[PDB]
């Protein structure tokens, strides 16, 4: 049929007119089929003849299907495409499983020839006029226009999805408690009654779609759930995963780790405590496809826990919205965070992971709350809602970071869960300088060209040092600097620094950093018992400022 | 009658996607939609419109009411040169000056004119779904939308028309319109500023139109000096980095005299006198941050940025410039809370008082991680308007040199 629906009317982008290519000739026998396929569709009003004043034209071609011997007809849309006006974007955006309301009985009923079933625009017709070539070419081909909605035309799924919503409107609004879901020419209907009662709306669904021109599956064939959908698995009480099997090799290639990382990272939404940070080390680098990677002792390891985490079988339960939703996170390796999402323990509606690096230098702290972040957004996305945390965190430690740090934040109603790791600060600067502690006046520098530097410093109590870095930058040694106060001092030291960069990173109170040095710096900083870090204005002429600046 | 509207050359129209939305903003958008719907003001359109603009509920302020509203910032940006180049509002170098300026809203006025029908297909926005469970709801105006630059500019002509006679009536009364406000303004004591108001809302009352601001005690924020009666090497420190900065910006900065009694490599914590060239040297800086920023003037031409430090016990600093230092004024503001909450309330002083000053948005800086912000800002959020803002890390040092 040809839904009776209204049209969209569709115009060419503004400056241009439909295509007009020339057809390429076509063996004896592809004329052939054309013409059976043309005649067919004919019939039925998907396409109509056409007197040649049509100017327009647009090359076509039919592929031999399969090894079963029958044809099919292909067309070429890539210039009236370029030239016709953007859509609005048809669904983007994907509904979660875990988003979704548990259900009594789910129908899956499939469209036949939805795009044929849906009317083109009149005014646009014209510009979809092809040709059927004659025999080498030698006369005038038969030409078609479309009046259907052609496969492979830019504004197809748009205009579909967009009648197939003007024409469920009605049931919907009549039917509030039945769900559908229209994803392409696929229909699922959802249902919290019984086996009757269902396959009886069911039935008078598909009557008020046969009176809109679409034929659906009998009643009788030929789909019951399970059903696979976008990688998942739904029943009608929980959803999974669609089965994964992690390869058994002796030999791993690059490929072979790609495959792998993925069917992970795709099993963490629903299998707690998946890891990858070991295999995608070795990812690290620039190799080919078809190179192999020999694993590590600690990717090796790691292959280990996910291939047991993944052989006995888990589900994730549906949203009852009439419950808070519980958020756990977990400190799970270095710059690696699980979560689990439930609302009664321990039944999951979802878990995730986060591996996440902002910057080069973080703490936990940071790291926890980005998390939180992101299942928050995640949340409001799947369910409309913000989830209670529960945090390794303490409320105190928490309370220290933010209000002493620079960057306003807040996260939504949390509470401690004790859970290790628990997330600390592994040392706190001092605030006011340190009576009766050796006063560092450090200073690194380098020389642009060379790319030789010397760090250093001087103290109050007359100690010197200076030392020679080789290819290094300004800021290297003046991180170097504070290194070196840091190692040379004792317990209790104040540094004071012209590098503003320096300080930046190290008030940031980091406890992992990209940097080597840093990372050092770090070690050094968790071993004092009291440190004070000043800056002053480099080059302006302070007190060891100047002094030091001699000796580099 | 309608106004033929157009884009700027090139550009075409705005394509930002729908930020995820929670089930109450939800729930609350379709009533108000298919209110505006079955009332002409909005209509459902097909997917032969590619564009889209975002949008989200609040609720005014104190008020148990939702209100929609409607982020134009690309569709303002993207017809930019209609609403400010051809028709276009002047801006009274007065209202800055009033004892007393009153802002009230007047955006409904906008919903009776109609839009212009070939423009129309720019305005569209989608109501989202959760889950993306359905095909999110899509609309367009049919009428001037609120929230749109050409709104208030388009009735540029009916709204002196409404306010001629008041006008007339109390000459030295002063009404500035930018987007959906109205801002009204008077010496008069405050009481009798009021009453001007409710004469002014029954003029507005008959074409349809059913909080105060004190510009005089708009006062700056100088960079303070610390006041001591000891001096240890490191409070001396402190202090040089902060007129060191200073010099980066106001005109006669001294600091030789007093980086002076910094000598050699003396302990922080050590206390050192202080002699009368650095005493009186102190002292002068003091008055010249006390003053405006002798070289600095406001240039129309150029976009304001305005700049948020987090001081911590619920203190927030800013600036305001166009081209870096060079602070046009700078600024406090203080204290149910949260350090989000607060910034989107300082973000809408801020704005506030530079709307009132230059006629003109600033473009703001704000001291927060983007993904935090963005989850959150429309939860505190009263205003009609939005400016735009970008996200970033605040050096350390700055943070303190502006510190009180
Ligand atoms: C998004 C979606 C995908 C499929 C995808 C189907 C496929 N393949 C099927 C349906 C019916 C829906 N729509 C909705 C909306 C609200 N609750 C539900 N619950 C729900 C859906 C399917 C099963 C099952 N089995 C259980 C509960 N589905």
């Amino acid at each position: 049929p040809i839904s009776p629906i209204e049209t969209v009317p569709v115009k060419l982008k503004p400056g241009m007119d439909g295509p007009k290519v020339k057809q390429w000739p076509l063996t004896e026998e592809k004329i052939k089929a054309l013409v059976e396929i043309c005649t067919e569709m004919e019939k039925e009003g998907k396409i109509s003849k056409i007197g040649p004043e049509n100017p327009y034209n647009t090359p076509v071609f039919a592929i031999k299907k399969k090894d079963s011997t029958k044809w099919r007809k292909l067309v070429d849309f890539r210039e009236l495409n370029k030239r016709t006006q953007d859509f609005w974007e048809v669904q983007l955006g994907i509904p979660h499983p875990a988003g979704l309301k548990k259900n009594k009985s789910v129908t899956v009923l499939d469209v036949g020839d939805a795009y044929f079933s849906v009317p083109l625009d009149e005014d646009f017709r014209k510009y979809t006029a092809f040709t059927i070539p004659s025999i080498n070419n030698e006369t005038p081909g038969i030409r078609y226009q479309y009046n259907v909605l052609p496969q492979g035309w830019k504004g197809s799924p748009a205009i579909f999805q967009s009648s197939m919503t003007k024409i469920l409107e009605p049931f919907r609004k009549q039917n509030p408690d039945i769900v559908i879901y229209q994803y392409m020419d696929d229909l699922y209907v959802g249902s919290d009654l019984e086996i009757g009662q269902h396959r009886t709306k069911i039935e008078e669904l598909r009557q008020h779609l046969l009176r809109w021109g679409l034929t659906t599956p009998d009643k009788k064939h030929q789909k019951e759930p399970p059903f696979l959908w976008m990688g998942y698995e739904l029943h009608p009480d929980k959803w999974t995963v669609q089965p994964i099997v992690l390869p058994e090799k002796d030999s791993w290639t690059v490929n072979d780790i790609q495959k792998l990382v993925g069917k992970l990272n795709w099993a963490s939404q629903i299998y707690p405590g998946i890891k990858v940070r070991q295999l995608c080390k070795l990812l690290r680098g620039t190799k080919a496809l078809t190179e192999v990677i020999p694993l590590t002792e600690e990717a090796e390891l790691e292959l280990a826990e996910n291939r047991e985490i993944l052989k006995e079988p888990v589900h994730g339960v549906y949203y009852d919205p009439s419950k808070d939703l519980i958020a756990e996170i977990q400190k799970q390796g270095q710059g690696q965070w699980t979560y689990q999402i439930y609302q009664e323990p321990f039944k999951n509606l979802k878990t995730g992971k986060y591996a996440r690096m902002r910057g080069a230098h973080t703490n936990d702290v940071k790291q926890l709350t980005e998390a939180v972040q992101k299942i928050t957004t995640e949340s409001i996305v799947i369910w409309g809602k913000t989830p209670k945390f529960k945090l390794p965190i303490q409320k105190e430690t928490w309370e220290t970071w933010w209000t002493e740090y620079w960057q306003a934040t807040w996260i939504p109603e949390w509470e401690f869960v004790n859970t290790p790791p628990l997330v600390k600060l592994w040392y706190q600067l001092e605030k006011e300088p340190i009576v009766g502690a050796e006063t560092f006046y450090v200073d690194g520098a380098a020389n642009r060209e060379t790319k030789l530097g010397k760090a250093g410093y001087v103290t109050n109590r007359g100690r010197q040092k200076v030392v020679t870095l080789t290819d290094t930058t300004n800021q290297k040694t003046e991180l170097q600097a504070i290194y070196l106060a840091l190692q040379d001092s004792g317990l209790e030291v104040n540094i004071v620094t012209d590098s503003q960069y320096a300080l930046g990173i190290i008030q940031a109170q980091p406890d992992q950093s990209e940097s080597e040095l840093v990372n050092q710096i770090i070690e050094q900083l968790i071993k004092k018992e009291k440190v004070y870090l000043a800056w002053v204005p480099a080059h302006k002429g302070i007190g060891g400022n100047e002094q030091v600046d001699k000796l580099v | 009658e309608t106004v033929p509207v157009k884009l700027k050359p090139g550009m075409d129209g705005p394509k930002v996607k729908q930020w995820p939305l929670t089930e109450e903003k939800i729930k609350a958008l379709v009533e108000i939609c298919t209110e505006m719907e079955k009332e002409g003001k909005i209509s459902k359109i097909g997917p032969e419109n590619p564009y889209n603009t975002p949008v989200f509920a609040i609720k005014k302020k104190d008020s148990t009411k939702w209100r929609k509203l409607v982020d134009f910032r690309e569709l303002n940006k993207r017809t930019q040169d209609f609403w400010e180049v051809q028709l276009g509002i002047p801006h009274p170098a007065g209202l800055k000056k009033n004892k007393s300026v009153t802002v009230l809203d007047v955006g409904d006025a906008y919903f009776s004119v109609p839009l212009d029908e070939d423009f129309r297909k720019y305005t569209a926005f989608t109501i989202p779904s959760i889950n993306n469970e359905t095909p999110g709801i899509r609309y367009q105006y049919n009428v001037l939308p609120q929230g749109w630059k050409g709104s208030p500019a388009i009735f540029q002509s009916s709204m002196t028309k409404i306010l001629e006679p008041f006008r007339k009536q109390n000459p030295d009364i002063v009404i500035y319109q930018y987007m959906d406000d109205l801002y009204v303004g008077s010496d008069l004591e405050i009481g009798q500023h009021r009453t001007k108001i409710e004469e002014l809302r029954q003029h507005l009352l008959r074409w349809g139109l059913t909080y105060e601001l004190h510009p005089d005690k708009w006062t700056v924020q100088p960079i303070v000096l610390p006041e001591k009666d000891s001096w240890t090497v490191n409070d001396i420190q402190k202090l040089v980095g902060k007129l060191n900065w200073a010099s980066q910006i106001y005109p006669g900065i001294k600091v030789r005299q007093l980086c002076k009694l910094l000598r050699g490599t003396k302990a922080l914590t050590e206390v050192i006198p202080l002699t009368e060239e650095a005493e009186l040297e102190l002292a002068e800086n003091r008055e010249i941050l006390k003053e405006p920023v002798h070289g600095v003037y406001y240039d129309p031409s150029k976009d304001l940025i305005a700049e948020i430090q987090k001081q911590g016990q619920g203190q927030w600093t800013y600036q305001i410039y166009q081209e870096p230092f060079k602070n046009l004024k700078t600024g406090k503001y203080a204290r149910h809370t949260n350090d989000v909450k607060q910034l989107t309330e300082a973000v809408q002083k801020i704005t506030t008082e530079s709307i009132v000053i230059w006629g003109k948005t600033p473009k703001f800086k704000l001291p927060i991680q983007k993904e935090t912000w963005e989850t959150w800002w429309t939860e505190y959020w009263q205003a009609t308007w939005i400016p735009e803002w970008e996200f970033v890390n605040t050096p350390p040092l700055v943070k303190l040199w502006y510190q009180l």
